[PDB]
RNA sequence: GGGCCCGCACAAGCGGUGGAGCAUGUGGUUUAAUUCGAUGCAACGCGAAGAACCUUACCUGGCCUUGACAUACUAGAAACUUUCCAGAGAUGGAUUGGUGAAUCUAGAUACAGGUGCUGCAUGGCUGUCGUCAGCUCGUGUCGUGAGAUGUUGGGUUAAGUCCCGCAACGAGCGCAACCCUUUUCCUUACUUGCCAGCAUUUCGGAUGGGAACUUUAAGGAUACUGCCAGUGACAAACUGGAGGAAGGCGGGGACGACGUCAAGUCAUCAUGGCCCUUACGGCCAGGGCUACACACGUGCUACAAUGGUCGGUACAAAGGGUUGCUACACAGCGAUGUGAUGCUAAUCUCAAAAAGCCGAUCGUAGUCCGGAUUGGAGUCUGCAACUCGACUCCAUGAAGUCGGAAUCGCUAGUAAUCGCGGAUCAGAAUGCCGCGGUGAAUACGUUCCCGGG
RNA sequence: GUCGGGCUCAUAACCCGAAG
RNA sequence: UUUU
């Protein structure tokens, strides 16, 4: 059975991180995986006016990105899974897993 | 600037590859609306090659020496619309035509600035 | 602002907490095609006769530290001049300022 | 040539032409000259008899010149008497749809005025 | 002036933020709601502790916050009845089972943030201004760091018109993106009013990015 | 005898696929003129091949996404002689002083904070 | 105008009052605070003073004002002159 | 006050504004009230990233007192949940289900409470000069000394940038670089995205498959006068041209020194102080901010043919979407309505890009220009569209035929133009912020105008 | 002469336009 | 050319 885990962060050196320890997690008891493939960001955008009063041009540009990484492993054992689970996610980084 | 600055180059239309005719309707052009310039233009060549049997390329270059560079493409695209005859690419093909015969629309258009002399 | 109005939005939001499931239903038997019409006369009248601020369409988003009721990101629940500060300071994800 | 009492231009297209009724714009007119059956591109100096009195026939269905005139200025009159607010504002010359007054109304309230 | 803030233009370059979580773009601001409130008690709280920061995380829908402080024994004391119970008074405010740990700050003199707290408990005890942030900077730059700014603006001690000093002895580079820069800002609640006190601490350039 | 250029000139992307057989064109499964009304954009798509004068030499299939009229001609221009010049290397000189060779950089400036249109700024008002 | 599938629109403090002066045949006016009702053919004959920000007008709902909302015969702006 | 230098400061060009219709902010006036703030540059589509009620602070009336909410004290009751009426509503009444902590009620004392005043008592934040190039220190030298030097001069430069001179030699903060983006290439990653080469093709990557290519998003390479010529003072620098995807700071953005303007803001917040406490506090329903003899600012739309209308056919990027976007079907002229469908999204949708190209049409006019304005009939949001919404259809078809004195923005993918998106938001953008499409002309020069070192 | 605009950080002058 |  398919185990398509998709993760999902703020920061991608955080998610990036957190894929290439998961990787080689499973590939040390196991097989066919097909890596970590970066999926397009969303990357949404605000503008505060930074003055209490009244300055229409003066104001703070900001950004926040979520970055999104998805990982097949196609056909895992029995000995794969569990340890899957059993691996301790970092904050910052949502994992999701759906079986196919 | 202040100190100086170069020219910038445009490049040969890619029907002739004459770089004067392409300044040329980098005059009539206006808006960004290259494709209505070069349509008027060609047409403008295209009429006055078929009567007035001429190489179009070695014909506007042989009457605009009779109107002075920019200058005189400004007075021939102004004075190529106050005639209200047909569409612009007759218009400026016309007004050529009255330039090489030597009228007084554009051939002696500029006439006022050497009356001035 | 001053606390009368934030007591104020408590007060209208709830109140729509409480008429929420009623609203919804009266809603849902107006828009009705399989209904009697005697039925899509009642549920108008009864509706209407709610309290004013029964209906969200009164509500208005405020900061979720002073109140102000103008320059809302529902993106944070916070006004602007709150966010800002805290953008600054580090204690938001994922925020920083924007260049590109 | 003479349709609903009006001199419609001659030497131009018939929806264009017949769209000088006060009454019929281009809507209008592509509904008489389609329920007709006379296409749009016919210029009107070409038009037989035999078809002016059938298109005659068909503004005569439509509110044209003089009632059509007089109903609009009767709605207005109505409105005037019952002297409820667009009312009042039609007896000022101000805009009565709800437009900005602080400017921007020349039009109701005609040009500029000085001191 | 009209300057950036040193910590919010160094946030994706070299600096860390003091929040760590994820939150799906209509359950954002509940998360961030929850974490501002708990920041903004801790630090009563914890106010005549040392601390000089807070740290959220939110791992997979969980609580844990990390506090950076001074002294580790103000706010255990008697160990097995605040950290165990600080964790019960926190998750009624996280709303989440929250845990708490310790973050022994040694060299505890590189922190702005404590700077500030130094020199403006100093303000509100009358002492003189001046010997006060000199005093402090005395205090900083023995400690290791290679640069101190300590700015100081308001009816100083009471008069009657405002104005602004600053002391500056090092190195301080603020457009250097690259320079671990610390910064803190703190108001002294004088009988008069209000001393704002800024203090600038930097430590040597960071290099090799994150 | 198949040879491969990917040419960017704005948002364009050109990926031109050349090889040698008669003169045959198709652009996005469409023919040449098919494609460019504006027969210019056929004239600077022509560009390159017609300056080496071949024109007859080589087929060209072609699969462009983005940009507009002019955008994806220099896009296909560009992507047709950078397979060209990976075939028969020592054309790149001539293609190299018509300037059929160099990847065009401006893309469009961004918007500003506080302008109208990128250098466009408010029209200033004293008193 | 509202649409004519939610039919027309009419408070139910104004309207009891008029149903409850209908069977009545009052000639006391119905002093109302509304000025959003729309003015029905129950309501010819009546008179209703209704609000207009500081005083209550009372209009005699006459035939050709169906259609109207309360509001509407109550000029709530004062304006005689700018001179 | 001189001198030099610089900078769309002027010049040359391109386009606007001042003219006309409307949108919007201000002044005034008006008014019950038209809430307050912001006044040259640096206020005037400004706080407001969205006034129908609410927001709301103002006016009109109608109501409340430990007060809508903090804690400190006393007593009976689990929080609760129904249902009706008077009422414009607040407000009250009247009824059902539940049986030491809590959550209202009752009371009293401090107190709460004010968007009231002072930004000239303050902080915290911002404009502005101005991304302007400056601001200092240590030693060493000169001046009884304060001080000076350095930091000046010839050049140069975007630059206290660099060089050469020189009683200065160094150093720091500013400059630059470190940061983000865009341009070329590489390594990885191959799905939801891709289709080069095979076949299956229901002609649609659709479907097997392939991991090439585009793309996608992580880690890197490249550019540095490096190379040659020339001018130059064994100089910096500058002019090339070769190479190169890119050449000289390749393009943009963020970052805004020391200080000035008692610049802005007690109406974000906080705060010292002063004032109010049956009201300047709290709660309501209607109005109002939407007024209109007029005056200004900033915009949107046009006056036509390089155009209008109608038909046919292309090509974007970037954003949004579960109370949301909705394939498709049915109804309507349409706005939309009903069923119906996938989607928590590189998967489904918004969504059609427009200007462009092709064909006809109009033939230089107040017109098939232009849409103001008005009458008529609707749709949706909403508890309600009168005051005071947006949109849709029919009719209606003003002004306006390129605009005075004057004046503004712009040096390259820019001005000019063409459309798309979001934030705020139930609905309400010509405003703001972004996105891409097409795509110029000119710069002789510093005498002047304007701001600075 | 007046009134509206232009001009200046602010004034007239001056320029324009209008009414008379 | 009038005022700081
Ligand atoms: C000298 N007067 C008039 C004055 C007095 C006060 N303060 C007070 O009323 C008294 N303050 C107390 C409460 C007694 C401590 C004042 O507070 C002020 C001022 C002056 C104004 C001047 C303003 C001026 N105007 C023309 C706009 C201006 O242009 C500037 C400027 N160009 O910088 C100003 O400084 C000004 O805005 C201003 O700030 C003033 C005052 O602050
Ligand atoms: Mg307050
Ligand atoms: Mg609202
Ligand atoms: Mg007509
Ligand atoms: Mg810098
Ligand atoms: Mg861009
Ligand atoms: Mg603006
Ligand atoms: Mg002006
Ligand atoms: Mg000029
Ligand atoms: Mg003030
Ligand atoms: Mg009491
Ligand atoms: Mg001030
Ligand atoms: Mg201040
Ligand atoms: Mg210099
Ligand atoms: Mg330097
Ligand atoms: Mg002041
Ligand atoms: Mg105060
Ligand atoms: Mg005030
Ligand atoms: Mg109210
Ligand atoms: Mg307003
Ligand atoms: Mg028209
Ligand atoms: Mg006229
Ligand atoms: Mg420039
Ligand atoms: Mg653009
Ligand atoms: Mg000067």
């Amino acid at each position: 059975q398919r185990i398509r885990i998709r993760l999902k962060s703020f920061d991608h050196r955080l998610i990036d991180q957190s894929a290439q320890e998961i990787v080689e997690t499973a590939k040390r008891t196991g097989a066919q995986v097909c890596g970590p493939i970066p999926m397009p960001t969303r990357i949404e955008r605000f503008n505060v006016l930074t003055s209490p009063h009244v300055n229409k041009d003066a104001r703070d540009q900001y950004e926040i990105r979520t970055y999104k990484r998805l990982i097949d492993i196609v056909q895992p054992t029995d000995k794969t899974v569990d340890a899957l689970m059993k691996l301790d996610l970092a904050a910052g980084v949502d994992v999701q897993i759906a079986l196919g | 600037r202040r100190r100086v600055v170069a020219a910038r180059e445009i490049l040969p239309d890619p029907k002739f590859s004459s770089q004067t005719i392409a300044k040329f309707m980098n005059h009539v052009m206006q808006d960004g609306k290259k494709s209505i310039a070069e349509s008027i233009v060609y047409g403008a060549l295209e009429r006055v090659q078929e009567k007035n049997k001429v190489d179009p390329v070695e014909f506007f270059e042989t009457t605009l020496e009779k109107v002075r560079t920019a200058l005189a493409m400004r007075w021939l695209v102004d004075a190529a619309a106050k005639r209200s005859e047909k569409t612009m690419a007759l218009r400026l093909a016309g007004e050529l035509l009255d330039a090489a015969e030597g009228k007084g629309a554009a051939i002696k258009k500029r006439e006022d600035v050497h009356r001035m002399a | 602002a001053k606390k009368g109005m934030i007591n104020r939005e408590l007060k209208r939001e709830k109140t729509v907490a409480k008429y929420a499931a009623k609203r919804a239903e009266l809603k849902a038997t107006i828009a009705n095609v399989n209904a009697s019409d005697e039925e899509r006369f009642e549920a108008m009248l009864k509706l209407q006769a709610l309290p004013r601020n029964a209906s969200p369409v009164r509500l208005r988003n405020r900061c979720g530290l002073t109140g102000r009721p103008h320059g809302y990101f529902r993106k944070f629940g916070l006004s602007r001049n709150k966010l800002r500060d805290t953008v600054m300071q580090g204690d938001v994800p994922g925020v920083v300022k924007a260049s590109w | 040539a003479r349709i609903a009492g009006v001199n419609i231009p001659d030497n131009k297209h018939a929806v264009i032409s017949l769209t000088y009724i006060f009454g019929i714009g281009r809507h209008t007119a592509k509904n008489i000259l389609a329920a007709v059956g006379i296409t749009e591109t016919t210029k009107i100096r070409e038009l037989d008899d035999a078809q002016l009195d059938a298109i005659r026939a068909e503004v005569a269905k439509v509110p044209t010149e003089g009632d059509l005139r007089r109903e609009i200025s009767m709605n207005i009159k109505r409105l005037m008497d019952l002297g409820c607010y667009r009312g009042l504002r039609h007896r000022r010359s101000l805009p009565v749809r709800g437009q900005r007054t602080k400017t921007n109304a020349r039009t109701r309230k005609g040009p500029r005025k000085p001191i | 002036g009209q300057k950036v803030h040193p910590i919010g233009i160094r946030l994706g370059v070299v600096k860390r933020h003091n929040a760590n979580w994820y939150a799906n773009p209509k359950q954002y601001a509940e998360y961030l709601l929850k974490d501002l409130q708990v920041r903004e008690f801790l630090t009563k709280k914890l106010k005549n502790a040392m601390v000089s920061n807070i740290l959220i995380e939110r791992p997979s829908g969980a609580a844990k916050v990390t506090i950076s402080t001074a002294r580790p024994g103000i706010v255990i004391g008697k160990k097995g009845e605040d950290i165990e119970k600080l964790q019960r008074e926190l998750t009624n405010i996280m709303g989440v089972p929250a845990q708490v740990s310790i973050n022994e700050i040694d060299r505890p003199d590189l922190d702005a943030r404590l700077v500030a707290e130094a020199i403006a408990s100093q303000l509100e005890k009358r002492v003189m201004f001046r010997r006060a942030m000199k005093r402090a900077v005395q205090n900083t730059m023995r400690a290791g760091a290679k640069g101190i700014k300590v700015e100081v603006s308001g009816r100083l001690g009471g008069a009657e018109i405002a104005r602004t000093e600053w002391y500056r002895e090092g190195r301080v580079p603020l457009h250097t993106l690259r320079a671990d820069i610390d910064y803190a800002t703190m108001r002294a609640e004088t009988t008069y009013g209000t001393i704002g006190v800024k203090v600038w601490i930097f430590r040597g350039e960071i290099l090799g990015g994150m | 005898a198949t040879n491969y250029g990917t040419g960017r000139r704005k948002t364009a992307t050109a990926r031109v696929f050349l090889s040698a057989g008669t003169g045959k064109l198709v652009i996005n499964n469409r023919t040449l003129e098919q494609y460019f009304g504006r027969e210019t954009a056929r004239m600077v798509v022509r560009q390159p091949l017609e300056l080496l004068e071949a024109t007859e030499k080589y087929d060209l299939y072609i699969t462009v996404k983005g940009g507009g009229i002019g955008g994806q001609a220099g896009a296909i221009r560009h992507g047709i002689t950078r397979a060209l010049i990976a075939a028969d290397e020592t054309l790149k000189p001539v293609l190299r002083q018509a300037g059929f060779v160099t990847r065009d950089a401006r893309e469009v400036e961004r918007k500003k904070l506080g302008l109208r249109k990128a250098r466009k700024r408010p029209q200033f008002s004293k008193r | 105008p509202r649409s004519l599938k939610k039919g027309p629109f009419v408070d139910a403090h104004l309207f009891a009052k008029v149903e409850a002066a209908v069977a009545s045949n009052s000639r006391k006016p119905i002093k109302t605070w509304s000025r959003r009702s729309m003015i029905l053919p129950d309501f010819v004959g009546l008179t209703i003073s209704v609000h207009n920000g500081r005083n209550h007008v009372p209009v005699i709902v006459t035939e050709h004002m169906v259609g109207h909302k309360l509001g509407e015969f109550a000029p709530t702006r004062t304006y005689r002159g700018h001179g």
